RNA sequence: GCUUGACUGCGAGCGUGACGGCGCGAGCAGGUGCGAAAGCAGGUCAUAGUGAUCCGGUGGUUCUGAAUGGAAGGGCCAUC
RNA sequence: UGAGCCUUGAUGUGUAGGAUAGGUGGGAGGCUUUGAAGUGUGGACGCCAGUCUGCAUGGAGCCGACCUUGAAAUACCACCCUUUAAUGUUUGAUGUUCUAACGUUGACCCGUAAUCCGGGUUGCGGACAGUGUCUGGUGGGUAGUUUGACUGGGGCGGUCU
RNA sequence: GUUUAUUAAAAACACAGCACUGUGCAAACACGAAAGUGGACGUAUACGGUGUGACGCCUGCCCGGUGCCGGAAGGUUAAUU
RNA sequence: UUUUGUAUAAUGGGUCAGCGACUUAUAUUCUGUAGCAAGGUUAACCGAAUAGGGGAGCCGAAGGGAAACCGAGUCUUAACUGGGCGUUAAGUUGCAGGGUAUAGACCCGAAACCCGGUGAUCUAGCCAUGGGCAGGUUGAAGGUUGGGUAACACUAACUGGAGGACCGAACCGACUAAUGUUGAAAAAUUAGCGGAUGACUUGUGGCUGGGGGUGAAAGGCCAAUCAAACCGGGAGAUAGCU
RNA sequence: AGGGUGACAGCCCCGUACACAAAAAUGCACAUGCUGUGAGCUCGAUGAGUAGGGCGGGACACGUGGUAUCCUGUCUGAAUA
RNA sequence: UAAGGUGAUAUGAACCGUUAUAACCGGCGAUUUCCGAAUGGGGAAACCCAGUGUGUUUCGACACACUAUCAUUAACUGAAUCCAUAGGUUAAUGAGGCGAACCGGGGGAACUGAAACAUCUAAGUACCCCGAGGAAAAGAAAUCAACCGAGAUUCCCCCAG
């Protein structure tokens, strides 16, 4: 699912609002994408589905920080 | 970005050099490569402790060893003594190996090493002074008067 | 020929409409124009020439102004 | 390759004036074999009058309030002004290549006696493509609706204040 | 040959045949937010879409309109700035 | 019942029995009535609990202006001799009713829109795996042969056995007629009729699901239902109409 | 209270007002053992892709309006008593 | 607790009781086939076929107990590839599924109303999905207030249509 394995984040609707005014269901969608890495920590380079932003935040904070988050939050990679 | 460097990097990264990069060549490859590390809040300061711990630590220990140089300095004249021919000519050797016990019971204990000479000595007596290699910067200025017997 | 009454505030009293409105009006005040003056002049000899409200524009005005001062905005007035 | 730029060192023919004296705080000297003027050029600013500077050549010497002048030496050392280039760099503009992102519905290894997958290797593309958000065009593919009243039936014609 | 099972079997649909047109393959197209399939274990002598309808002789003139293809110089022109 | 108007050949009612259509809550105003009265009256809540507490609060005794504000006045204007609205006639809480508001709002009825289900045991197309086509015709390509060619062509015979070929049962279909038309039957029967080795037919089983499918195309089929299936649900949809 | 009883029962019957009862399991409450739990004090420390902004939407009684306030798909991005 | 009982239609049998093993009420265990979350595998629900162990003075086929999936931790075994890692077997524990309403979330209509209709309305309604408790949710001010003060949240009446 469109879910970014980082920042959980996912699909979220709203409208389109024509000119005319007419509401309309919709999506809003990140950007996200299946992008790589390294990781000197367990000599791997894992891949994770990821936002926008999604990598934004995994540079200020510790490319490894994630992993143990994620490590206690109880997935695998 | 801030991610801090490791090796040379075109142009720059000046071993240890905070910066203002894009996030391409960092995370995506360079970093992914042993290179450069997340410069967070918490390594920004990281290698703060190594600048401060590495520095004056083994650094100005050149110190404690700059005056054992100048432990020399206070003797500024050593004697070693083997057969001279007559008129100085004396038939072996003054031995950069010699030269080591001749001030290892003086004083300032030495090996063999360490003991930088001008030419492969020695031969002629009298009068010798001697320069050291005992780091880096400020050597001796050692003499040793060789008597004959 | 002079001129700007095609004025501003009002308006007893009427007419005409389900209404929303429309119309005729002497006189009151301020101030004009013309007549020497009595007087006349709130547009054209009458009756057609028109568009409610909403929303926004322009100027005027503390009337309002969300802790106070301001301000935005809103009212009111003309006006598009 | 544009502009931002910190440092750089730079320029200013009033009229007379060693003539393209900056304004001005400091101003009698600094610099000088870390070889100086003299030339020899290169280019820099041009009011065809004289400055800036790179390099070589050279080799123990170059500049003074003066006397003129509103300001008087560009003698150095201070903060800067117009006029301004220089790396260093920041990013746009365009073309070039590159490899590690991204792609790979080529090749192989392994889990594995498996035309999935993941992991690995290799070839190929490669910052394009693709996906996001925004954004102009398109858009009976789909969807929701409108499309007046009178009226000698309706329509049509005509009418609507 | 096919069809309105139950008032229409036809001159209607299909048809071989022709033309135009899109597709170089992870193909165009099509189902599906997607993954994945079909097209095809095919590869332009292949595949889809449109019209025309064996065969014979043939298929003139008009691109002004509307649709489309192509051009990329200019005018106009979105977010952004 | 509906109408200008009905014996009306205009609507409804076979008969009887039982049920079946102006409600309920809140809000609001008028009338009646009851209590207090320039007062009237509590709301949730407390509670010994319909009592008594509780006056937050609502209405009224002051109005005029948009408003600031002034006030038996106030607005208007610079001001009105003026003018408009006001002062001079009691209110308020409850009870019952006449209205009105919001609500399925007096009952019953649509055709439809929307949501989630159920269905390819009928039927359309496909898929996979077995089946079926009595009998009688025409006689293509090829082969052989003899002729004929320089050799080919061509040719005759004989063979051979092609075809969405022919006639015509089973098997499929449905052109005409009459019957049936509260049927034998919610599409049949009978006499005829078309295809019958094909784009044939059939058994079993899969697969395609509702703005979707399937369709040799008629808007046809999708369980006797199709210009948008069935079932449940929004749902008492809405009904200026009957 | 109520119900039954051959019709309509305070006094026939079951009950009712009242007063009593649990071998066993049990819920809730207090206390207590065992595992985990940290309490205490002192001195600290005071939650960045976060606020906030550009674009789209949405939630606020408030329909972009003169529209503060909140949520964020997208792009960005502080201060630190 | 007790003189009677072996539930109903519902008799009749052949019996059980009658001072404490008749029956009956209550607490707690016992057994509890086959389906079914169904969990050894397969399936057209209640049926078909297994493997590992064990049983017989009968150790054939039958009998009988464990064997599904993930998450978690552990031990063990362990690739491309050195280490490792993925992979694998096992063990323990937990989960699955069913449920009336209310409750927090993910999605979220249209008919309707506006006397048409698109903003707006219905409406965050109906329905679909997830999840959880006795309630759930919210809650301990980066709140109000208006220069005076208030002091987490949920709830009721007012303010007020
Ligand atoms: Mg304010
Ligand atoms: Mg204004
Ligand atoms: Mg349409
Ligand atoms: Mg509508
Ligand atoms: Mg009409
Ligand atoms: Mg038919
Ligand atoms: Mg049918
Ligand atoms: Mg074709
Ligand atoms: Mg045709
Ligand atoms: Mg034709
Ligand atoms: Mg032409
Ligand atoms: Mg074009
Ligand atoms: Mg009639
Ligand atoms: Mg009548
Ligand atoms: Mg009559
Ligand atoms: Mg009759
Ligand atoms: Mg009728
Ligand atoms: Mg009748
Ligand atoms: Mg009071
Ligand atoms: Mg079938
Ligand atoms: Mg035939
Ligand atoms: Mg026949
Ligand atoms: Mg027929
Ligand atoms: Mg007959
Ligand atoms: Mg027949
Ligand atoms: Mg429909
Ligand atoms: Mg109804
Ligand atoms: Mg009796
Ligand atoms: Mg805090
Ligand atoms: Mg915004
Ligand atoms: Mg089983
Ligand atoms: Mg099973
Ligand atoms: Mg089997
Ligand atoms: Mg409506
Ligand atoms: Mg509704
Ligand atoms: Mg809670
Ligand atoms: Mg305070």
């Amino acid at each position: 699912s469109r879910v970014c394995q980082v920042t959980g984040k996912r699909p979220v609707t709203g409208n389109n609002r024509s000119h005319a005014l007419n509401a309309t269901k919709r999506r809003f969608l990140p950007n996200l994408h299946s992008h790589r890495f390294w990781v000197e920590s367990e000599k791997r380079f894992v891949t994770l589905r990821v936002s926008a932003k999604g990598m934004r935040v995994i540079d200020k904070k510790g490319i490894d920080t994630v992993l143990a988050e994620l490590r206690a939050r109880g997935e695998k990679y | 970005m801030q991610v801090i460097l490791l090796d040379k990097v075109a142009n720059l990264g000046s071993l240890g050099d905070q910066v203002n990069v894009k996030a391409g060549y960092a995370r995506n490859f360079l970093v992914p490569q042993g290179k450069a590390v997340p410069a967070t809040k918490k390594n920004i300061e990281f290698f703060e402790a190594r600048r401060a711990e590495l520095e004056a630590k083994l650094a100005e220990v050149l110190a404690a060893a700059n005056a054992r140089a100048e432990k020399i300095n206070a003797l500024e004249t050593v004697t070693i003594a083997s057969k001279a021919g007559d008129e100085g000519k004396l038939f072996g050797s003054i031995g950069t190996r010699d030269i080591a016990d001749a001030v290892t019971a003086a004083g300032v204990e030495v090996a063999k090493s360490e003991v930088r000479l001008p030419n492969g000595v020695l031969r002629t007596t009298g009068e010798h002074e001697v320069s050291f290699q005992v780091h880096s910067e400020v050597f001796a200025k050692v003499i040793v008067n060789v008597v004959a017997e």
